[PDB]
């Protein structure tokens, strides 16, 4: 029930002055003094001073004496800090808080000291790759570009879409404006049936936008070869298994064989190609070897022969890995 | 003026482990009169009003979890979290209210270790709408990886792009403790149209080899 | 009624400390002091010192001064001796004993100073040549192999069988582990009608076994299920692959399906069984997930099925491994 | 410190014989005050809590057989068994408790002599369970023989085996006074299935001619 609501973020002409507010609620305004804390982007928090509504007693931090003027309007139940003749150095977020036991805080007000004028953002869409292309899930988003000053506030499907959302931090462009992106990850399934719109809000310019990001308006295959060691579990048996997975290839015609030193391994069996959900095939090869030969860290490697490979051939090695 | 120094500047801890954060003041915060230590701890998460955790050097606040505890006296104090949790990733601040000006420490930032996670990488070409405007922005997304270190390299018509890109990285997630990064390649509509192959080249630790995702201007 | 029961034997890392216990019973603990006697390898007997529960008076033999600390817990009716910063020369049997009239002794604790880790023993059978392929009596036994550290304790048919039993002294193998055999002679007559079980106990690694040695003993095959994670190279791809290798099973009739939480995963493909070089079949199943769910840490597991399994069903789980 | 010397180091006696074991202390264990000798006799068998037999130089304990008796005074004592039994085979210890530290003698080991007994020989092939592990160990028993001296030779496919076998022999039995020995051949599962004939050839003094027990590789 106790609340401190500060005034909105704003830009301020260098040399100019600005006057932030702190509206107290949920307690007797004249029971605690209001303290003001500046916070430079990142770096150490500085305490500006406090003003005690009630007895009108106040204390400054000598560093801010001269630059700030604490005040309060009891009838209003609000405390003020007025910053004079600003300079870039004054750009920062001013926080108001209550009591020497700073349990309660404002939300902070971002004062940007600049000659530049406020500017609303332009919201463009970051459209998905394509249906099923992602097979599982795809990425879409909004690009909130060229706006000033901070901050903006992106949300998806008006607070509904929250899971897997990533609104990155803003970036100051050489232009002098801010830009930022907000992505989200969703199943390619919904992609197309479900509607995804970002709700961007830049109070400083009183702009609000809701761009709806919608899907974009739109044969041999080189096999991938991955080698896998034997399941830790299988390390109980004498004689372990080395696996070679060759996937995402087309035509189903392929040849897989293993070898260790110059000599070609002999005890292994490959499976028949299997059509994968994407229209290409895959298969596993299973070279068997004595649990001792594998631990001696020998090296084994499967060679795969297929028309789509740079020389119709390729090998990828596999060995016991001396891990840390 | 009392100076508050914290240590370490930052520390990486594995879920469940125990953390101890230091805070040493340049003058005692122990008031002979009542034997109290005028010192408090603050937890602060990106763009948020810091939260008071501990007060009077060791009086845990109403809602703070018991994994949190403060101790110390006079000039040396410490905040300890018995068994860290993902949530606890934040910045911790100590501040003395013994005398004015009220003073803070530079703070210690807590990062949680999770196991190498490789990016999942996507590329987005400029929208038509944006093209109308007269400028083209290509965006490349590196999603949920860990360690933070990651590198993106732009290539237009297999040509190395330099100084015309910008990336922003998220706060490490509260639940899977990862990072996500977005790199934006910004160039004129003109320039954009004048070249044809757009490639993004991701380079992270979980990646056995550099990853590339890309598109070609016309291509739909 | 009077009894002294020491604590178990144990390994001690060089430089480490150990604390043996002697639990008195059948008399008033505070009636007699407890003395400690060390018995170096096979050999020599040294008297460490005594501690008198009751008046708390104690005496040390200069040799042990600084290596041992005698104490007692009257409430518990127990006496202790704690040995500090152990070294090879301390490997020995420590014995507790009551009064200056050493009438009663403990059973002794074998302290083994070593870097080795405790290891449970494997218990194999020594089967009878068979019926009268011995004559009037035949020999059977148990081979307790590869365990550490000393000692283990064999007994037959739970203490019943005692006559003609021979548990040989253990032998240190080049491997570094101990091995030993326990044999017993019995009439070819009983052989086959009477059951013979050897009870082996290795307290150090809290392993108890009861291998029952039978008189020799002269087609479905239980499939082995190993789960493999994605090839580190494949982690370059959004969307990776979880493999499930089911091998050495017969008949080629089988069912493999995945599942994550309570819910069943769907995006997978299993390959047709393939005849292995040994007469059994093997197959691989390939569950495709987004690279980000895998790195999420969740555990996936494949459920295999087959007539040769305990309940025609078994499941093996696999998840991102927090490696060191 | 009082020093206890025992003699002989060890002795072999034939059943029924009468043995005397010596124990000399470096300083009198006879207390002028009560004319008592503070000396005790212990019997100890392999891996077992020793047993007090005699106390105060000559007070046989509650259960000790009469064949047992201790005498002596001051610095020279003796323990005597009138007619040894097979069960008396063990190690005898004398200890002074006149003054701390308590001291023991090195002890005398008593071994019985008996009539030549020939070993009964058995051979056991590796279990299938053990073979699953990747190792094969073949056991050969020499049950209850006399003269300890014995000799086992392994022959795989009528080939002499060397340096890959290990024997263990038991303490002389407490009833029939015999020994028993086990020779274990250890070879890889590989090496084991690669050869066929497994022969154990015992060579004792009670045997007229070397004995051989064997098996052909198979289930039966």
């Amino acid at each position: 029930q106790v609340q401190l609501v500060q005034s909105g973020a704003e830009v301020v002409k260098p040399g100019a002055s600005v006057k932030i507010s702190c509206k107290a609620s949920g307690y007797t305004f004249t029971d605690h003094a209001i303290h003001w804390v500046k916070q430079n982007p990142g770096q150490r928090l500085e305490w500006i001073g406090y003003f005690s509504p009630g007895n009108d007693d106040f204390k400054y931090n000598e560093r801010f004496k001269g630059k700030a003027t604490l005040t309060a309007d009891t009838s209003a139940s609000t405390a003020y800090v007025e910053l004079s003749s600003l300079r870039s150095e004054d750009t920062a977020v001013y926080f108001c808080t209550r009591s020497l036991n700073m349990a309660y805080w404002g939300q902070g007000t971002l004062v940007t000291v600049s000659s530049a004028s406020t500017k609303g953002p332009s919201v463009f869409p970051l459209a998905p790759s394509s249906k099923s292309t992602s097979g599982g899930t795809a990425a879409l988003g909004c690009l909130v570009k060229d706006y000033f000053p901070e901050p903006v506030t992106v949300s998806w499907n008006s607070g509904a879409l929250t899971s897997g959302v990533h609104t990155f931090p803003a970036v100051l462009q050489s232009s002098g404006l801010y830009s930022l992106s907000s992505v989200v990850t969703v199943p390619s399934s919904s992609l197309g049936t479900q509607t995804y719109i970002c709700n961007v809000n830049h109070k400083p310019s009183n702009t609000k936008v809701d761009k709806k990001v919608e899907p974009k308006s739109c044969q041999p295959r080189e096999p991938q070869v991955y080698t896998l060691p034997p399941s830790r579990d299988e390390l109980t048996k004498n004689q372990v298994s080395l696996t070679c997975l060759v996937k995402g290839f087309y035509p189903s015609d392929i040849a897989v064989e293993w070898e260790s030193n110059g000599q070609p391994e002999n005890n292994y069996k490959t499976t028949p190609p299997v059509l994968d959900s994407d229209g290409s095939f895959f298969l596993y090869s299973k070279l068997t070897v004595d649990k001792s030969r594998w631990q001696q860290g020998n090296v084994f490697s499967c060679s795969v022969m297929h028309e789509a490979l740079h020389n119709h051939y390729t090998q990828k090695s596999l060995s016991l890995s001396p891990g840390k | 003026d009392i100076v508050m120094s914290q240590s370490p500047d930052s520390l990486a801890v594995s879920l469940g482990e125990r953390v101890t954060l230091n805070c040493k003041s340049s003058q005692s915060l122990l008031y002979s009169g009542n034997q109290k230590n005028y010192l408090a701890w603050y937890q602060q998460k990106p763009g948020q009003s810091p939260k008071l955790l501990i007060y009077w050097a060791s009086a845990r606040e109403s809602g703070v979890p018991d994994r949190f505890s403060g101790s110390g006296s006079g000039t040396d104090f410490t905040l300890t979290i018995s068994s860290v949790q993902a949530e606890d990733v934040a910045v911790y601040y100590c501040q003395q209210y013994y005398s004015y000006p009220l003073t803070f420490g530079a703070g210690t930032k807590l990062e949680l270790k999770r196991t190498v996670a490789a990016p999942s990488v996507f590329i987005f070409p400029p929208s038509d709408e944006q093209l109308k405007s007269g400028t083209a922005s290509v965006v490349c997304l590196l999603n949920n990886f860990y360690p933070r270190e990651a590198k993106v390299q732009w290539k237009v018509d297999n040509a190395l792009q330099s100084g015309n890109s910008q990336e922003s990285v998220t706060e490490q997630d509260s639940k899977d403790s990862t990072y996500s990064l977005s790199s934006t390649l910004t160039l004129s509509k003109a320039d954009y149209e004048k070249h044809k192959v757009y490639a993004c080249e991701v380079t992270h630790q979980g990646l056995s080899s550099p990853v590339t995702k890309s598109f070609n201007r016309g291509e739909c």
